[PDB]
């Protein structure tokens, strides 16, 4: 069953990255910012900044050197003004490609390389596993998580007096279905009957705000009689 | 705000990875108990004792934040530089960058036209410095308000919507639990340890 | 978690009622679409800083009408019905420093 | 039939959680969800 979920959630996501345009957004859109900065960049050749001609090469023809020296002037701090500003928006945009970076390498080493108790750092739910893909100028992960389903509510009580003792679960909760109490994982529903190999006795009954009385089956005891 | 803290009193961690299961709020202590090394015997013989420290330690927060003035330092640090900017790029205008005039309507009328468009060049050139800098410092204040603001996503994923077990990451100690406040521009988490 | 929303029409900031102004403007280029662009970022950056940041939860969640959570208390951290904003004891201070 | 609507957003269905100091609600069945994440 397992298997089989796995495959078919790895086929949806073959399946919405097939028919869904807007899913490579991150990408798409730090390729096209790089893009329309880079072509900015080359259009502001075209702006006078207040130089009679926007042109290079007719400014000092049609302007002696000595006249065109200050249109000369003029269009050089315009374009280096366009320089600087293209260098400062790369760089805070590379800053930003570097910390996405950092983040992509963390979760690659703690979730490809390793099983992540952070949670929702990889995939919503209790995270599983990762496979990165590679993409153009990044990376995808398929952050392979475990999400329960199907809940059912059930009464709980911190301890189990028996014998005169509390009880509490070694690792699991306490749970009836209406009548009879069974001891239960804490992330999938799996009763089971109250023994002592999954409790362990801490005290007595009085301190305890929410025990409840039961038996706590003794596995010994049996062989004890044949 | 109010619907991360009811899912944490009512399911605790699991609203974060699927489908909120309600549990006591005894339990769920218990499980962040078990959550740090220390066995959740330890709760249910002292339930009470770490019910009044938990109320106790939420009114000294109350009174402690409610006293001190300088408490919010952060976000009060944020909005006065963000007003600060824009005072300094709004008084920018009153500068004369060169131009011998502050107020381009005076340079308009008092000089001729072929004459004041030099005088306009040189008060848009100031001016658009004065804007250039300012998105330039509002870009790297954008940069550090968004790593700021990456830090609360995760802190609020691992510690309102889980117990992370990262050391002084939410809080100094044990981590227990962490409880979101919205706050103008920010947010306020007030880590049980 | 954010920062203010603001942007800056640059042909108002640098220009102002007058036209002549304007007119020497356009020559200099794209720097006034450049900053209003880096602006409207910014803007964008801040509203998905908040839904980022407050939005993990997918469902909105009530806590039950009788507060019986074994002693541990909220009623600083959870709405008060009171006041007309259901911010909580905390967050009402939180907002007036 | 068919026109522009301008509302205040839904933030979610309000869940109100069935707490009690009694009742828990253990999965009994999962699902192994495949996330897709995208990094620059
Ligand atoms: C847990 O859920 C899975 C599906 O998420 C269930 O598996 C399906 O059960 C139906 C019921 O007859 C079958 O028709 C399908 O062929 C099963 N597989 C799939 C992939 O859908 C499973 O039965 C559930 N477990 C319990 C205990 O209810
Ligand atoms: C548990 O009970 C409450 C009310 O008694 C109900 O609203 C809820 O749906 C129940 N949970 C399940 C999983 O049926
Ligand atoms: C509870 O589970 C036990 C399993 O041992 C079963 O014998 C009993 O009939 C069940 N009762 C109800 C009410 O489901
Ligand atoms: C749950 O709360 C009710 C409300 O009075 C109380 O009667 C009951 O004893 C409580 N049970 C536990 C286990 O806390
Ligand atoms: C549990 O049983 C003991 C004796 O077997 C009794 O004294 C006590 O009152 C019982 N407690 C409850 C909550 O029924
Ligand atoms: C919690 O504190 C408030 C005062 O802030 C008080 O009125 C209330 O009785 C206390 N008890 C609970 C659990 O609501």
């Amino acid at each position: 069953l397992i298997a089989n979920q796995f495959n078919s959630a790895i086929g949806k996501i073959q399946d919405s990255l097939s028919s869904t345009p807007s899913a490579l957004g991150k990408l798409q859109d730090v390729v096209n910012q790089n893009a329309q900065a880079l072509n900015t960049l080359v259009k502001q050749l075209s702006s006078n900044f207040g130089a009679i001609s926007s042109v290079l090469n007719d400014i000092l023809s049609r302007l002696d050197p000595p006249e065109a020296e200050v249109q000369i002037d003029r269009l050089i701090t315009g374009r280096l003004q366009s320089l600087q500003t293209y260098v400062t928006q790369q760089l805070i945009r590379a800053a930003e490609i570097r910390a996405s970076a950092n983040l992509a390498a963390t979760k690659m080493s703690e979730c490809v390389l390793g099983q992540s108790k952070r949670v929702d750092f990889c995939g919503k739910g209790y995270h599983l596993m990762s496979f990165p893909q590679s993409a153009p100028h990044g990376v995808v992960f398929l952050h392979v998580t475990y999400v329960p389903a199907q809940e059912k509510n059930f009464t709980t009580a911190p301890a189990i007096c028996h014998d005169g003792k509390a009880h509490f679960p070694r690792e699991g909760v306490f749970v009836s279905n209406g009548t009879h109490w069974f001891v239960t994982q804490r992330n999938f529903y799996e009763p089971q009957i109250i023994t002592t190999d999954n409790t362990f006795v801490s005290g007595n009954c009085d301190v305890v705000i929410g025990i409840v009385n039961n038996t706590v089956y003794d596995p010994l005891q049996p062989e004890l009689d044949s | 705000t109010s619907a991360l803290l009811a899912g944490t009193i009512t399911s605790g961690w699991t609203f974060g990875a699927g489908p909120a299961l309600q549990i006591p709020f005894p339990m769920q202590m218990a499980y962040r108990f078990n959550g740090i090394g220390v066995t959740q015997n330890v709760l249910y013989e002292n339930q009470k004792l770490i019910a009044n420290q938990f109320n106790s330690a939420i009114g000294k927060i109350q009174d402690s934040l409610s006293s001190t003035p300088s408490a919010l330092g952060k976000l009060q640090d944020v909005v006065n530089q963000n007003a600060q900017a824009l005072n300094t790029l709004v008084k920018q205008l009153s500068s004369n960058f060169g131009a011998i005039s502050s107020v381009l309507n005076d340079i308009l009328s008092r000089l001729d036209p072929p004459e004041a468009e030099v005088q306009i060049d040189r008060l848009i050139t100031g001016r658009l410095q004065s804007l250039q800098t300012y998105v330039t410092q509002q870009l790297i204040r954008a940069a550090e308000i968004r790593a700021s603001a990456n830090l609360a996503a995760t802190k609020m994923s691992e510690c309102v919507l889980g117990q992370s077990k990262r050391v002084d990451f939410c809080g100094k100690g044990y981590h227990l639990m962490s409880f979101p406040q919205s706050a103008p521009h920010g947010v306020v988490f007030l880590h049980v340890t | 978690v954010s920062m203010t929303k603001t942007s800056v029409d640059c042909t108002m900031y640098i220009c102002g009622d007058s036209t002549e102004c304007s007119n020497l403007l356009l020559q200099y280029g794209s720097f006034c679409t450049q900053l209003n662009r880096a602006l409207t970022g910014i803007a964008v950056e801040q509203d998905k800083n908040t839904q980022e940041v407050f939005a993990q939860v997918k469902q909105i969640y009530k806590t039950p009408p009788i507060k019986d959570f074994g002693g541990f208390n909220f009623s600083q951290i959870l709405p008060d019905p009171s006041k007309p904003s259901k911010r909580s004891p905390i967050e009402d201070l939180l907002f007036n420093k | 039939s068919q026109s522009i609507i301008a509302y205040t957003m839904s933030l979610g269905a309000e869940n109100s959680v069935a707490y009690s100091n009694n009742s828990i609600a253990i999965p009994t069945n999962f699902t192994i969800s495949v996330t897709t994440e995208i990094l620059p």
